[PDB]
């Protein structure tokens, strides 16, 4: 709940200044905006393909840090460490 | 295309659908790469013939876990 409400404002955020700067990128805008126009469930796997390095995710470290958090308590719970 | 223009990122997609693909995304990306290694530990476990001491009969020697 709480995760994604965070990511869905930070991808507002981003949309917004995105927009901001499309008149001096000028074409520059496109690959920037390829992630703000994709399927939602491209959307969200481009998100959180952040696993492993792969710094090609603009998700922010203080919004990293609370799935790795929840990730390793998931998996104290289920026993794996 | 027209379509892809006017369809809307997750911050205009409703709350719990996006919350729906979150996790589905999270099964497909983080829970199914997830890997532990268990099986040399489990078949060791069970390939071991325990409790002979409580058995102190051995009057036939009874088929181990993994058997």
């Amino acid at each position: 709940d709480d995760f994604v409400a965070k990511l869905q404002d930070n991808q507002r955020f981003r949309y917004n200044e995105v927009m901001q700067a499309l008149n001096m990128s000028a074409a520059l805008t496109a690959r920037k905006t390829k992630e703000f126009r994709s399927p939602p469930q491209e959307q969200i796997n481009m998100l959180l393909n952040f696993k492993d390095d792969k710094s090609e995710c603009p998700c922010p470290e203080e919004i990293r840090d609370q799935l790795l958090d929840f990730h390793e308590d998931l998996m104290t719970h289920c026993g794996i460490e | 295309v027209v379509a892809c223009f006017r369809m809307a990122p997750l911050y205009n997609l409703p709350r719990h659908r996006a919350v729906n693909l979150f996790l589905q995304g999270y099964e497909k990306s983080w829970i199914e790469t997830e890997e532990h290694y268990f099986e040399d530990k489990l078949i060791e476990d069970l390939a071991k013939p325990g409790a002979e001491p409580p058995e102190e009969d051995e009057g036939t020697k009874r088929v181990d876990p993994l058997h």
